[PDB]
């Protein structure tokens, strides 16, 4: 209960406070990167800044080691930090080599010298930064006043605790303390809708700041459904609240429209063909398997019987016939039915600046991705990948300024290629039977095959494994087992190896809704990799991708199959 | 006439409205385009989209009748920004990013409508003469008379305006003017 | 000085200087009126911004009203011409007057740029139809220009109430003509 | 004078007027002495201040300079220094590429017995040393290249009797732009040079002899006008160059 | 900015071998004339400094080459590459000059 929803403004003050000086910079960012999130959540954070006369740094790090790196160099001098993304579920006063008493400057408790700002979204917490750290300090959204009830009381007494009833005693408390750990880790908010929490608190929200919630919120939609589903009437509410007015009189090339106007789960409708997007669709893929040919035969007579011929269908969508752009949505409505894809149809939020055109936010958000993941003696080979990695951020980040729009229409082309690519892939691996089903996990290993140099990046490999998760949701075969997918380097000799967690239908019932399913995959890494002497490089943010030598690969998956917890 | 002076104005609004960032592109390219004696002007179609789409509507259904008028609003702006007049009819060039249809795709279902495509030039031709505004006399009755000529597809009158015989009128070679026409072929 | 040409003509920047070292009328949202810090200027008169009361009108130098409106301690009312009936009144003598060109101050580029830009929500008509006024204005002067450019000699010019970034952009052409045409009336005397 | 506003009004004009002119301007030697003393002793109190504030503090943890009426002020002192810096750099270097494109006309000046200009007053000390070691370092360059090798007929590089010149001179007929201020105070009366003009305000009257006619320059009027004809308008701040 | 060009570190943008013996001596007597007019009279204004006029008392900078920390007066900036500064711009003015630092 550091800081709470409500206490978000006071901590605001104490970084005007010591942080602000027309003479001297005194406040560090280090944000996460690769992670759309974090990049909106830093954008808004910035502007706040910019508008205060606050000077700021930004620092794109990738993994642990480099914050630790990062850290020793930082000076005195530099009263305020923010880690952004990342930061919550380890012990950072550890980490870091913090000595308490060594921070004491303004002796009184302390005030210290320096104050350290945890901004994440990763549960389970930390107990001890939550409830025995002062230097560090949390932003809180409710889990702790919540769901950690009995575990302050355990902290605390078993902290102060320190003839048989004691023995007793400390063993039952102490199992109530494991019983915290040992749990998988999931998301349960966004960073974005907290800042804008902040911004309302403050009183300085407008229509780019909500633009950015937006983007920030709709990024979780592929992988966490229930944290937008929860968030979603909020920012409904927040656009009808910031409307200009009503009867505009006339479109001037001044004007900005953020609007709440029916879209489709369809993959760059506006940006391309309607075949292109109904065919690049990872949802309409796992309903109709389209990567046989029964799946095109299915689409064609589909979109026979709609009424749509099949070369207007292939026209750009600018230049699609006006008569059948108008009448869409009832198409849609009477026909989808049929075949299963009813749930392609709700609602979002379209933005349009003047007489540029129509934008969608999710749209943005890919283009934002395929930014990230394109653009622009083996330990120097991943350190120059990981330097393009960190250099691809400031292109997406200028792609979020309203001058830069060409940026934007490259990422849409990336992510078109990256689309195509993937699809790709996905068939091949489908059709020879490359999945293996194991008792515990199913397996995919990629030794062969062309473009394998785009999976060294860990969103590539998501984007991958995303598709095959939901190709697999919606086969008949009733399961919930994770996916392990491995990739191969050749220039370094390396596996890189990422755990997905089961995902169930995306139309099925709320009666299976609850938190959804835990990744275990940290906690049986790190057991095997203490156990065993094992060539394995665990430094990225997520703990669920791992870097293993070729040679170590298949022992170490046979100790998994004997870990367990999977 | 009642719609017809509609179109041309809101064309002339188009020209003299549409705007990006800080900067009138459409209006600078004709002031530019005059300068070095260019009367012409080449108009992007996903503007003309993004500014009004009953406007490029109007376009796409009726291109013969509708693009006339919208060369004689380029040529009324011009007279505006240019003059406080030796100045010919402009021309209208046109950009598109719409599927490419091939030549053998072509048949009767795409009459009176605009089309792209692509090939490969076999032969050009020779220059040849069009007449644009035509001075006219009379056999008999002998009197002045003037004809305007656009080439989006006329005939002298078959009769007399004030016995004359039935379609009586010659043209007056001198004080007519005249413009450019080739032939092509693709393949 | 020396690099980038600068020899004989000044660059935008240096007009843009120019023009931001004159006055400007402002609205401060603060008070720094003396108890019954202080700012001390070695170039501007400092009177003003010593003595400040919320709600009143005062009047300083202009970059220092950019500054005060980075923060939000200030509000700047644009000058009177910029509005659509002074702007259209102009516009009309521009075109009675075919010979002569119009009043207008000889900032009033550089100011309707830099007031867009920056204090965009002070103006009380809306700014596309000031924009296009001025372009309007601009194209007209233009033409003059044009046609005036026809009666060049060795002897002298008179340009009446041409602007200074419309006398900047065109200084080293008229120059260097009326130059050659002098060498070449001397030769021959 | 005794006004820090006319200070900065002087140099501005005498900015504008260097960049635009032919010639070498005469140099304002009080009022440098007077903007540099202002910026010596206006920095040393910004520099106090920032000392006082910055003691203060780290003596018992106190509060920074609370933000109200506290960072305006200092921050206006530093960019108000900053521009007028600024400005002083820009006319010195303009005025040194000057000295630069007209080493010898200014050494036959000082050298010529029966001239009333004379390098102690339109070149300033620092500039003196300029050009004398300027002179001496291009005059060893050019001897050590080329001019060794040459008959000692011709070793001179200041030859005024060869078949050209070479001994640049500065243009005295270069066309300028011209505002016509008028009297640089007032008294129109008293200014004996206006003299009234038919359903005007009072004009000035200049004579081209080359072209032997008389113009006359109205005031509020923008002229391009040769430069020689114009020397003592200019001079009298009759006129400014724009 | 002065300094004595070739001998010192150099922006790299003259290679040694295209001047003559006499025009490196020349450049040399040069630079040190420079050096000694920037220590007359005009102690404080920085006549080898920018000639851009000032107009934007803020401004955003992006370091391009990777660096330690600097003190600067009254603060430190620390150059780790690919990151991005909201600063005053009197303070990087030498950093952009030199190449450490790109954007304004
Ligand atoms: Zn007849």
């Amino acid at each position: 209960m550091y800081y709470g929803i409500s206490q978000f403004s006071e901590a605001y003050n104490k970084i005007l406070r010591n942080s602000s000086s027309h003479s001297s910079c005194q406040l560090v960012i280090f944000v996460s990167c690769l992670n759309i999130d974090a990049l909106c959540a830093t954008k808004m954070l910035s502007l706040l800044f910019k508008k205060q006369l606050v000077q700021s740094q930004i620092v794109p790090i990738f993994g642990y080691s480099e914050l630790r790196r990062h850290y020793s160099q930082l000076d005195d001098n530099i009263n305020s930090l923010l880690l952004v993304g990342f930061g919550g579920v380890i012990d950072l006063e550890a980490f870091l080599e913090i000595d308490p008493q060594e921070y004491v400057i303004d002796t009184d408790e302390q005030s210290f010298r320096r104050d350290i700002y945890v901004l994440d979204a990763h549960r389970p917490w930390n107990l001890d930064n939550i409830f025995g750290s002062q230097i560090i300090q949390c932003f809180d959204d409710g889990t702790v006043d919540d769901t950690l009830g009995e575990q302050k009381e355990a902290y605390y007494k078993l902290l102060e605790l320190d003839r048989k009833q004691r023995k007793k005693q400390i063993h039952e408390y102490e199992g109530v303390l494991e019983e915290y750990y040992s749990q998988g880790t999931t998301v349960v908010n966004s960073i974005s809708a907290q800042i804008y929490s902040l911004l309302s608190a403050i009183g300085e929200t407008n229509l780019s700041n909500l633009w950015l919630n937006i983007l920030g919120t709709t990024s979780l939609d592929i992988a966490y459904a229930q944290v937008y589903n929860r968030l979603y009437p909020l920012l409904q509410d927040e656009v009808k609240r910031l409307t200009p007015s009503s009867r505009n009189s006339v479109k001037t090339p001044d004007t900005l429209t953020l609007n709440i106007q029916p879209d489709y789960y369809l993959f760059l409708l506006r940006h391309s063909s309607l075949y292109d997007s109904f065919y690049y669709s990872n949802y309409v893929n796992a309903k109709l398997s389209l990567w046989n040919e029964n799946g095109k035969k299915r689409l064609h007579k589909m979109f026979a019987r709609m009424g749509i011929p099949l070369s207007t269908a292939q026209e750009t969508w600018l230049y699609m016939d006006h008569s059948i752009k108008r009448e869409l949505g009832i198409i849609f409505d009477k026909n989808l039915d049929r075949y299963g894809l009813q749930d392609i149809i709700r609602d979002g939020f379209v933005r349009t600046l003047g007489y540029r055109g129509s934008i969608s936010a999710s749209e943005f958000v890919e283009a934002l991705t395929a930014l990230l993941e394109v653009g622009n003696n083996s330990a120097q080979k991943l350190t120059n990948l990981r330097k393009r990695w960190v250099s691809n951020f400031w292109l997406s980040w200028d792609a979020l300024d309203d001058r830069k729009v060409e940026l934007l229409n490259r990422g849409i082309q990336l992510a078109q290629d990256l689309q195509r690519a993937i699809f790709n892939t996905g068939v091949a691996i489908l059709e020879k039977k490359l999945i293996k089903h194991l008792r515990i996990y199913r397996l995919c290993v990629l030794q062969d095959g062309p473009d394998l140099d785009l999976y060294r990046n860990p969103l590539t490999l998501l984007r991958l494994g995303n598709w095959l998760i939901e190709c697999c949701a919606e086969s008949e075969d009733k399961q919930l087992l994770p996916m392990v997918l491995a990739s191969i380097d050749e220039n370094t000799d390396t596996y890189l190896v990422a755990g997905l967690t089961p995902r169930y239908p995306r139309g099925l019932d709320t009666i299976h809704t609850k938190k959804p399913i835990l990744n275990n995959f940290s906690m049986a890494f790190q057991q095997i990799t203490a156990e065993t002497d094992a060539k394995v490089r665990i430094d990225n943010f997520e703990s669920s991708i791992i870097e293993i030598r070729r040679e170590d690969l298949s022992p170490f998956l046979e100790k998994l199959t004997l870990s367990g917890l999977l | 006439d009642d719609d017809n002076t509609e179109i041309i104005k809101s064309f002339k609004n188009f020209i003299l409205e549409f705007r990006l960032d800080s900067q009138f592109i459409y209006r600078d390219q004709l002031r530019n385009n005059i300068l070095v004696k260019n009367y012409s002007l080449t108009v992007n179609m996903e503007h003309l989209i993004g500014y009004n789409e009953d406007i490029y509507k109007k376009l796409s259904d009726e291109p013969s009748d509708i693009i006339p008028l919208f060369e004689t609003a380029i040529t009324q702006v011009a007279k505006r920004i240019s003059i406080l007049n030796s100045l010919p009819t402009f021309q209208l060039i046109l950009n598109s990013n719409a599927n490419q249809i091939p030549l053998r795709d072509l048949d009767s279902e795409h009459v009176s409508k605009i089309v792209r495509l692509s090939g490969i030039i076999i032969s050009t031709s020779v220059l040849s003469s069009r007449a644009t505004y035509l001075s006219i006399m009379c056999r008999n009755c002998r009197h002045t008379t003037s004809i305007t000529i656009n080439n989006f597809n006329v005939s002298l009158p078959r009769s007399c305006l004030s016995n004359c015989g039935p379609d009586p009128y010659i043209i007056i070679h001198e004080s007519s003017k005249f413009i450019d026409q080739q032939f092509l072929k693709l393949q | 000085s020396l690099p980038a040409h600068l020899q004989q003509t000044f660059s935008p920047e240096e007009i843009q200087f120019i023009v931001e070292n004159e006055p400007i009328k402002i609205f401060p949202r603060i008070t720094t009126r003396q108890k019954i810090t202080r700012w001390q200027l070695i170039t501007t008169d400092d009177k003003a911004l010593n003595n400040m009361v919320a709600m009143r009108s005062t009047e300083v130098v202009l970059w220092i009203a950019l500054l005060l409106k980075q923060q939000s301690k200030c509000s700047i009312v644009a000058p009177q011409w910029l509005t659509t009936k002074e702007l259209d009144r102009k516009i009309q003598y521009e075109k009675t007057h075919p010979d002569r060109f119009s009043e207008l101050p000889w900032n009033w580029l550089v100011l309707a740029r830099i007031l867009f830009n920056k204090a965009k929500d002070d103006f009380h008509d809306p700014i596309h139809e000031l924009r296009g006024k001025i372009q309007d204005l601009r194209e007209i002067r233009q033409i003059k220009v044009l046609k005036g450019l026809k009666y060049l000699n060795e002897s002298h010019l008179q340009l009446d109430n041409l602007s200074l970034l419309e006398i900047n952009e065109l200084r080293p052409f008229i120059t260097e003509i009326m130059d050659k045409l002098r060498e070449i009336h001397t030769a021959s005397l | 004078y005794v006004s820090p506003q006319q200070d900065f009004s002087d140099l501005m004009k005498s900015w504008k007027n260097e960049r635009c002119s032919p010639e070498l301007l005469p140099y304002p030697h009080q009022l440098m002495k007077r903007l540099l003393n202002r910026i010596s002793m206006q920095s040393q109190l910004i520099e106090n201040i920032s000392m006082g504030f910055l003691d203060m503090q780290n003596a018992s943890n106190a509060n920074p300079p609370m933000p109200n009426e506290s960072k305006l002020p200092l921050l206006c002192m530093e960019t108000e220094l900053e521009r007028l810096k600024f400005v002083i750099r820009s006319y010195i270097r303009c005025r040194l590429s000057k000295i630069d494109k007209f080493s010898l006309y200014l050494r036959q000046l000082n050298e010529d017995e029966n001239s009333l200009i004379s390098l102690t007053d339109l070149l300033s000390k620092d500039e003196i040393k300029y050009h004398d070691t300027h002179s001496l370092i291009w005059l060893k360059l050019v001897n050590d290249s080329i001019l060794k090798y040459m008959p000692e007929e011709l070793q001179a590089i200041n030859d005024t009797e060869g078949s050209v010149n070479m001994i640049d001179e500065p243009d005295w007929n270069k066309f300028v732009f011209i505002h016509v201020n008028g009297p640089p105070d007032g008294k129109w009366n008293e200014d004996p040079l206006l003299q009234e003009n038919e359903f005007g305000k009072p004009c000035y009257t200049v004579t081209i002899p080359d072209l032997k006619e008389e113009v006359e320059l109205t005031i509020g009027s923008i002229y391009v006008m040769r430069y020689e004809v114009i020397r003592d308008l200019l001079r009298d701040d009759k006129v400014a160059l724009i | 900015n002065g300094l004595d060009l070739m001998s010192s570190i150099t922006f790299s943008q003259q290679d040694t071998n295209n001047l003559s013996h006499q025009e490196q001596e020349y450049l040399k007597e040069y630079c040190d004339l420079i050096t000694d007019l920037k220590s007359g009279d005009l102690v404080d204004i920085d006549l080898s400094g920018s000639l851009v006029p000032p107009s934007d008392v803020f401004i955003d900078v992006r370091v391009l080459k990777d660096a330690g920390e600097i003190q600067t007066e009254y603060g430190v900036f620390n150059l780790i590459k690919d990151s991005q500064f909201f600063v005053r711009q009197s303070d990087v003015e030498r950093l952009i000059q030199q190449g450490y630092l790109q954007k304004i």
